């Protein structure tokens, strides 16, 4: 056909872990750098 | 700010910790 399409790369990024010291607690929270949470 | 005028292959740019408002 005669359509116009755009190509943008699949989302990627570096997951990093945020944590208080194990001397205090154990629960952590992750951060997905440069990611829209509609995908995650 | 007005005077100065200026991610596909595995390269990324991270935002600064301090925004321009804080500066
Ligand atoms: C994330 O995707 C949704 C899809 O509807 C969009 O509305 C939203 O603006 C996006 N967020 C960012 C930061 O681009």
């Amino acid at each position: 056909t005669l359509e116009i399409l755009d190509i943008t790369p699949c989302s990627f990024g570096g997951v990093s872990v945020i944590t208080p010291g194990t001397n205090t607690s154990n629960q952590v929270a992750v951060l997905y750098q440069d990611v829209n949470c509609t995908e995650v | 700010f007005n005077k100065v005028t200026l991610k596909f292959n595995g390269l990324t740019v991270l935002p600064p910790l301090l925004t321009d408002e804080m500066i």
